[PDB]
């Protein structure tokens, strides 16, 4: 037989067998339900909808979002999603493979315990594992040491990994991910005051986040150009309906990462967090990390982040020593890709959970057995 | 309304904005207040360098 | 005083920013005898004289109501 | 000289010098024009009409409504209104005073820029300011911290203010105000099916909103009483013409605030919005706000809102901690009153805009200079 | 005249005249500043805040913490604090008394030199002294020999003192103090995953550290009880808001002192450090110290430390010889109390620095003249 991996890194959800280059297909983890009396009697009433099916159907559906802050909000909804994904895309039965789970690090045990409990009981599945993002990120990026930044749909990360080991004290974990940024966007957008608030309306922004964003090289200087020029300003359509045209409101958005005033918090930002977390970690290693600096997924997609990051580190580093960052093309997929690699090696046969343990001891097994 | 509202709102709300935001002045001040590594490490390097 | 539910100390502080640097002839009073606290020190044709605070601000406050005399105008007297 | 404040909080419009207890008089901001060939040749034709003059004249006039959703729709109309108000009520010349402007928060810059541009150019006026509602609401209510709900003629608000500072991220802003509710009313009213739609006909409802409304204590229980009793039902005249008598249709109306299905939207309502916006804001402050809870203006006029609100918070709060709300008598005037206080303090002499700046820099000045 | 002593042992800050039993009042040495646009114009803007005033005001303020690792971070801030303390609590003028300063031992000269420089220049003060914690600890505890453990807000200490003399080689100095432990606490706390990170949120933990902690008697056995029982688990409120209920997460915390893996370092811990530092010191004295063993301040407050410490020493000692430890009630105050004693004796009149020397020679004077 053969081995199968779910990505539940948030945003669209990624699933695929070991050794395929890329997951078969991918789904937002939107969940949505009707909003109005069902008045075509000819229609079959289905009360819950998910995935691109919903993405089409959206308008009378209204959304629930089953993961806040990387924490999965409502289990039975997940179970709906999960069941759908297996049967509809995968045409797969729980017995068929070991299955591998993808976790925010340093987050409450409950997600571990219920996830495993459900999936061994509700699904019945040969072998289970839950793995921390950064490990995959290294394996895919193939440098045994490193530090990773990956700010997905969900909670945003700093982990230094040294070769072959964790520094769990070192690690920083942040709820700054693009969704909340986007919801700040609206509080921007009312300046131009084309204005709409609901969940689907919020996801419409996601497209603009694809298309229209780019990273500020320098904030002051950008403001000076903002006074000078309109090339900074670009014209974009409603997905249907109007043309819309957007100024500094594009570039201002990512700066939140550097300055989370605009929705206001203190953690001194991605880069200062990173250098902080470095200065926690010990002295000699540091050069390697100055060399090996790695980024991935949802926010990183933006053009230019790595450059201003390097500018920031050149601010904070003693300039004397080499600095560079890695910005691979495939970052948003990176995790599941690494998961595939993770699946490949026979050592997990030593390492998987088996049904037997789940019989003989509880969810408690995990927290010893896995990281 | 399609004449009455739209004649103004399409025409003028086209061009909405320019400023060096005072709120961004707030952001700048806050970030200055909360660049811990800048203030603390500059001060410590400055003092600690002098050893007599 | 229309700023409510707050304390003369607040204004003390506003003095200390506002005048106490700026306004030459007014002064933080020195220590002197006879008194628990004195707060203002300034210079006058009579000479130079120094004075003190109890929270009294509201005492100068003037409420009004039409109604009170409004109805008294009805009254017999 | 002396200092003068316009309220342009929507609904009737409120204007008065600093230190008067209440504005001299107040006007709806209706605008209206002829509908029919003018056939008394003896009549002078005036093509636009405003204020109680129109309120009398209405029938052949037809209305335009120059503020949607708190956003002022058509500038030159405003200018008509504004000019009229000064000269006819106020007997005032633009030079005469500083003037203070009253704004929905978090709404498009354009209202700022054109408002100032016009009023410095078209009127020529010593000093200008635009101020956010909640600030006034606190000053009048005199508790330096707080949260305010004021749902006027126009867009409906949540702002927590802490003492001396803004939390602009915290803030929620909603187009749920009584006008749109009233227009829903007609879609109710056709059940009894005495039915009329035009603008003046819509304003006729406003009287009923004065007289006939009261707040549902409990919705289910009210329905049970609705089955039991007719004391719930009251008898009311046309302003002229018929007696009309109205059932649950009265109390059902305010529930929209709690459930904006009936004209259907999702934002989970006043109270759930409020507690949401709290749970955004940080942990320690919260008790104060549980203590200090403040409401004003158009919707709040209804008897009973505060009670069911408290019921709702007792649902959502941990019961352990004190809760109360403030419901002052004067709420509908509150804003302009607070504005008077705002006018009083000399610090605005430090703070006003002056003509000089408007000379030396554009409308752009405001957005730095004011909130 | 009369003589006055500042405690700048970190945490709340302690100040009082010679011969009073306890300092007049005490302040955290928090410093904090605004975070948000100041939007009550009525408010006076003060840009920096300290002490219980801030402790009330906190929410929009954000904290800076002017002492890391017992090293005082930013001088001018200190000067603010110091000035405030004199005038507001003490109603004292710098001329009024000799003043006595309280120092982490074995730490960089700079704190000496600037502290003295400022306080003789910025304040002008008859006589100055800086004294090492352990000396006071002995004087208060009144045993001329000893070893002290006092792990305050700040860097954590071992000093053997023999009667009348120092063994500066003997001494061990550690950055393990409760603050950093507390920040580890959060990385615990996300297991239950009620989770908040900012400075004030971090200080909220301090209360729990007061209330909820107690010392592990035996770690394995405690885990066995953890499997058995919930009496280990207690229920506690938010300072306002929720009830929170906490398991082993309480007792696990102090073990860090015994095992600084959990935030990971090597120094083999309090007790093994102590016995190490003993085995450095010479052979005959040792029995006395086995008898005379003394502990104080922030961490020691926990019930039970002395017991497991004794268990540890009975592990490491040859059991043959007497062992005991002292655990006075008043330990957290102990230092300033001892300082009062230190102030009392006329010999410091021989010993104080005077302004004259500061005139005739630099800060350099101290490092000869004081320890
Ligand atoms: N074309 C794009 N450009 C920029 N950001 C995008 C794009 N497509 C998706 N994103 C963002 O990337 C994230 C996709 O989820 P993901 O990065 O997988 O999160 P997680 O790390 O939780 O798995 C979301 O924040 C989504 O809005
Ligand atoms: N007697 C009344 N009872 C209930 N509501 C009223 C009454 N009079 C006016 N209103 C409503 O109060 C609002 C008046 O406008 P206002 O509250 O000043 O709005 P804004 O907050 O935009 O200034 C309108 O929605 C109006 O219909
Ligand atoms: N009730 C309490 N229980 C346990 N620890 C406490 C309590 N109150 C304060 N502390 C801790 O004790 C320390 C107080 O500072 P202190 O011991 O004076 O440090 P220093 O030795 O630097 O003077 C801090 O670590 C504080 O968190």
């Amino acid at each position: 037989t053969t081995a199968l991996v779910c990505d539940n890194g948030s945003g669209l959800v990624k699933a695929g067998f070991a050794g395929d280059d890329a997951p078969r297909a991918v789904f937002p983890s939107i969940v949505g339900r009707p909003r109005h009396q069902g008045v075509m009697v000819g229609m079959g009433q289905k009360d819950s909808y998910v995935g691109d099916e919903a993405q089409s159907k959206r308008g009378i559906l209204t959304l629930k979002y089953p993961i806040e802050h990387g924490i999965i909000t409502n289990w039975d909804d997940m179970e709906k999603i999960w069941h759908h994904t297996f049967y509809n895309e995968l045409r797969v039965a729980p017995e068929e493979h070991p299955t591998l789970l993808t976790e925010a690090p340093l987050n409450p045990k409950a997600n571990r315990e219920k996830m495993t409990q459900i999936m061994f009981e509700t699904f019945n599945v040969p072998a289970m594992y839950v793995a921390i993002q950064a490990v995959l990120s290294l394996y895919a990026s193939g440098r045994t040491t490193g530090i990773v930044l990956d700010s997905g749909d969900g909670v945003t990360h700093n982990v230094p990994i040294y070769e072959g080991y964790a520094l769990p004290h070192a690690i920083m974990r942040l709820d700054l991910a693009g969704r909340d940024l986007t919801d700040y966007l609206m509080k921007i957008l009312t300046e131009r005051g084309y204005s709409f608030v609901t969940t689907a309306e919020r996801e419409i922004v996601r497209d603009i986040k694809e298309k229209l964003c780019y990273v500020a090289l320098d904030f002051e200087n950008e403001m000076a150009t903002a006074a000078s020029s309109s090339s900074l300003e670009k014209s974009y359509e409603l997905p249907d309906g109007q043309v819309i045209t957007i100024g500094n409101e594009r570039f201002r958005c990512p700066e939140t990462l550097f300055q989370p005033s605009f929705i206001g918090m203190e953690s001194a930002g991605i880069h200062e967090t990173t250098y902080n977390s470095i200065m926690k970690c010990d002295i000699d290693i540091r050069k390697d990390l100055y060399a090996n600096n790695v980024m991935s997924g949802g926010t990183t997609m933006y053009p230019g982040i790595a450059d201003r990051m390097q500018k920031e580190i050149t601010a904070l580093a003693p300039s004397t020593m080499k600095i560079k960052i890695i910005a691979p093309p495939e970052r948003k997929y990176s995790v599941w890709i690494g998961g595939s690699i993770l699946a490949s090696l026979s050592t997990f046969q030593q390492m998987w959970i088996t049904k037997q343990e789940y019989d003989e001891a509880g969810p408690s097994i995990v927290h010893r057995k896995c990281f | 309304x399609x004449x009455y509202x739209x004649x103004x709102x399409x025409x003028x709300x086209x061009x909405x904005x320019x400023x060096x935001x005072x709120x961004x002045x707030x952001x700048x001040x806050x970030x200055x207040x909360x660049x811990x590594x800048x203030y603390x490490x500059x001060x410590x390097x400055x003092x600690x360098x002098x050893x007599x | 005083c229309m700023f409510p539910k707050a304390t003369d100390t607040s204004f003390k502080n506003k003095l200390y920013e506002q005048h106490l640097g700026k306004s030459n002839n007014f002064q933080k009073p020195k220590p002197a005898k006879g008194k628990a606290e004195a707060h203002f020190s300034l210079v006058h044709y009579a000479g130079t004289v120094d004075y003190n605070i109890i929270g009294w601000l509201d005492k100068n406050k003037d409420p009004l109501n039409e109604t009170v005399v409004g109805l008294y105008q009805k009254s017999g007297l």
